[PDB]
């Protein structure tokens, strides 16, 4: 067959506003363009404010991942202010933020992704849908998917109770500020956090990780597509001591089959195909500028195009798990053997092709959720009830700082420059920015644009795999554009 | 409710939102969000959670809208940006035509039973409309008025709102409509809105005047560090004195905390949020 061009706007069961347009020839995607169609401009809204306000304002980029922005912002402010966060505050922050990794991954798999594979009950918002939706599960396994979707609504809510115990509320925590965390954990509230955590652990171990491998085993073809550049970024997250040198996820870049170090000075944001003034193209974030140009010819997105030493990279659970290569979960090892005939001990034992795939990204996210359980358990042993979690630093007249972390969807940094005790510049380079960006000034596609190449579309009237691929990356276009 | 009861159609449009107003709703304890979706409303369009996609999803909404002309509820999350001919928020494409948030609100707004402006962005403009913005971010009521659209609006603000304020306002309205029909019912709802369009059951009481640290405020005993939970939080920036919400009582996230206990109130339900409540960390 020849060409069909398919536009999907809105792409649903993601966060935020995304259009995807693909060119299909002879049953496969041969080109793609992703458009982030909504802009707010946090980087300009922030200018002129008390810098401390940033750790509230920036959360409103994203109600799914506000703890990530909170974290990046307070780390940036800590550095700019010379705030020395007490050890117990570092741990408390990790408990606040770690709980939202659990929430976000569970939300993503069940409430956003699972309907790609599972038919929900016969009422909105589960119908109508494509007449040929390629829903392959047995009646029993489909029902398990629905039952777990419903249970997961309660589990993700409990994860937000965990966040709120020391974070104040969620979405949009009050409990992280420059200098640490605003509420010392009490013995009683640590009991409450642990009790909720146990319920979440049981759900992750018994339902979520097994269902991803089990559904994956019915969609083995989905490990064979969606590779894209096979290139990944991790900037580090969840500091494990006060040195700034040791993190749960360590930084690294992977591209063209090679591991390389991460040097943030090699990040540049291009705008040829983005709705920003041409003169702002190619800037590192320390010199970043955000000048909207919604009528600029040729542009197709409000997402800038970040490149790392010229490379187009992806971010997220796959990126972190590939870069760090942890041991696989016990249940993952078992199900890989039983359901796939794969012998594996560490994440990379999946191999590059299967890891960097549509279904591999879902597997990576489930594995990472399991991995986070151990981290949280460790923090619950390490935390000291009653020990102070904050310092109260004076606002500097002139300073700069950068905070680096990993949001649930991938690498996140915030840069702040303070002048006359106010925000002079604030630049954000976020996770879905790395994934869902348009072409750069040389015409090289963004990570998801490239991962769309080769996606099968055997039925143009039911082109379900286009958005299935996109959903594997857990896009958050609020974050991508800000 | 029951799986087979009457459940009115709802379309949920996101403008310049962060999805936090959707997420806060997912946190409803009672009724649970599962029960809301399966037993209370029929959520026919919602880009974050619905099965279908793209032009097909838009056309589904349009078919339901035609069937239920004058009768569907329209939830707006986020502000509506008017600059650049609406281009700062495109929400879909159908018939090879892009649909801006401006377009969508002009299309569906006139035909809704009522518009629920959920969150401070939708209600009042919020952060997207704050100083330093350049998109012409506009509140729902102002946008509709400017365009001659007379459909009733109810504001359910907060950044985010508590789920109980969202679900509770829906319950208030559906009860009024059950008792009085649509126009009589909406008139009963409007009677219990304050001057900022907020339901006085949830927004009729001031935080500070009901705060457990009020004695400390009156004594002048002020915490100098966030982690001192004995003193009043006023010197640390608490905006409770200027804020109308019931957070002091229902608290947040299953009652496990609230902003004043944990840190400070930032006045997130108020029409001047954020700029009139900033700086957040001093009085
Ligand atoms: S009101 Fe707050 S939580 Fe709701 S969409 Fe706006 S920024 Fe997000
Ligand atoms: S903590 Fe805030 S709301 Fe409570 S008494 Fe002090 S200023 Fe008022
Ligand atoms: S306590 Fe204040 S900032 Fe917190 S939710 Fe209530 S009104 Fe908003
Ligand atoms: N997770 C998350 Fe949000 C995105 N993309 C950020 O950062
Ligand atoms: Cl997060
Ligand atoms: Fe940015
Ligand atoms: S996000």
């Amino acid at each position: 067959t020849g060409r069909t061009t398919i536009a999907i706007d809105p792409v649903t069961r993601i966060e935020g506003h995304l259009k995807a347009e693909v060119v299909v020839e002879n049953g496969k995607v041969v080109d793609a363009r992703l458009s982030g169609g909504m802009y707010r401009g946090f980087e300009t809204i922030l200018r002129g404010r008390d810098p401390r306000d940033a750790s509230q304002i920036v959360q409103r980029i994203c109600g799914v991942c506000p703890t990530a922005h909170s974290t990046a912002s307070v780390l940036a402010l800590d550095e700019a202010f010379g705030a020395k966060v007490p050890n117990n505050g570092r741990i408390t922050r990790n408990l606040i933020f770690g709980a939202n990794y659990l929430q976000s991954h569970i939300l993503h798999f069940y409430h956003l992704s699972a309907q790609d594979f599972v038919q929900g009950p016969d009422t909105a918002p589960f119908v109508p849908r494509f007449p040929k939706s390629d829903l392959r599960l047995s009646k029993e396994l489909n029902k398990a998917g629905v039952d777990q979707y419903i249970e997961a609504l309660e589990v993700r809510r409990i994860c937000h109770e965990m966040v709120a115990l020391f974070g104040g509320r969620m979405p949009h925590v009050q409990g992280q500020v420059v200098g640490g965390a605003t509420e010392i954990p009490t013995k009683e509230k640590l009991v409450e956090y642990a009790a909720r955590f146990k319920k979440v652990r049981d759900f992750v171990e018994q339902k979520y990780v097994p269902v991803v491998y089990t559904i994956g085993s019915k969609y083995k073809d989905m490990f064979k597509v969606g590779q894209g550049f096979k290139a990944a970024l991790c900037v580090g997250a969840f500091p494990l001591d006060n040195s700034g040198k040791k993190h749960l996820f360590m930084p690294g870049v992977y591209a063209k089959g090679k591991d390389m170090p991460f040097d943030p000075s090699k990040i540049k944001e291009y705008v040829k195909y983005s709705w920003f003034a041409e003169e702002t193209t190619g800037l590192n974030y320390k010199e970043g500028k955000t000048i909207p140009a919604p009528d600029k010819a040729g542009a197709y997105s409000f997402v800038k195009a970040p490149r790392y030493d010229g490379l187009s990279l992806e971010v997220g659970p796959l990126a972190r798990m590939w870069v760090n290569n942890p041991e696989l979960s016990p249940v993952g090892k078992k199900l890989l053997k039983d359901l796939f005939g794969i012998s594996a001990k560490k994440f990379r034992d999946l191999g590059e092709e299967a890891a960097f795939s549509l279904m591999g990204r879902h597997v990576a996210r489930a594995e990472e959720t399991y991995y986070m359980l151990g981290a949280i358990e460790g923090w619950l042993k390490e935390i000291k009830a009653g020990e102070d979690t904050v310092v109260m630093p004076a606002v500097p007249a002139s300073a700069e700082g950068t905070g680096f972390t990993e949001a649930p969807r991938g690498s996140l940094l915030h840069y702040v420059k303070v002048k006359d005790s106010k925000i002079d510049n604030y630049q954000i380079v976020s996770a879905s920015l790395w994934n869902c960006n348009p072409r750069d000034d040389m015409g090289q596609r963004g990570a998801v644009e490239e991962a769309l190449i080769g996606i099968p579309v055997d039925d143009i009237q039911n082109p379900v795999n286009v958005a299935r691929l996109i959903r594997a990356f857990d896009p958050c276009l609020g974050c991508a554009v800000h | 409710g029951t799986l087979t009861g009457e459940r009115p159609p709802v379309f949920w449009l996101q403008g310049q939102g962060c999805t936090g107003c959707s997420v806060t709703l997912l946190n409803s304890v009672h009724p649970s969000i599962a029960d809301v979706l399966l037993k209370v409303i029929s959520l026919e369009f919602h880009p974050t959670v619905m099965a279908w996609e793209g032009e097909h999803a838009i056309e589904h909404m349009r078919k339901v809208a035609e069937k239920f002309k004058g009768k569907f509820f329209l939830v707006i999350e986020g502000s509506v940006p008017v600059e650049a001919d609406g281009k700062y928020c495109i929400i879909g494409e159908a018939n090879h035509h892009e649909i801006s948030m401006v377009d969508a609100l002009k299309e569906f707004g006139p035909n809704a039973a009522a518009v629920l402006a959920v969150g401070t962005c939708a209600a009042y403009g919020g952060i997207p409309a704050a100083e330093g913005s350049e998109t012409g971010a506009t509140a729902v009521s102002k946008f509709l008025g400017d365009n001659g659209i007379k459909t009733p609006v109810v504001n359910i603000p907060g950044c985010p709102p508590h789920p109980d304020w969202i679900v509770g306002t829906v319950v208030l309205a559906l009860d009024a409509i059950k008792k009085n029909g649509l126009e009589g019912g909406l008139a009963e709802v409007v009677k219990v809105l304050d001057s900022d369009g907020r339901p006085t059951p949830f927004f009729g009481r001031n935080i500070h005047e009901n705060c457990p640290y009020l004695d400390k405020y009156d004594e002048g005993v002020m915490s100098a560090t966030f982690t001192d939970k004995v003193g009043c939080r006023y010197d640390l920036g608490c905006k409770g004195p200027m804020t109308m919400a019931d957070c002091f009582e229902r608290k947040w996230n299953g009652g496990v905390n609230w902003c004043v206990q944990n840190a400070v109130c930032i006045g997130c339900v108020e029409p001047d949020f954020p700029d009139g409540k900033s700086p957040f960390y001093q009085a």
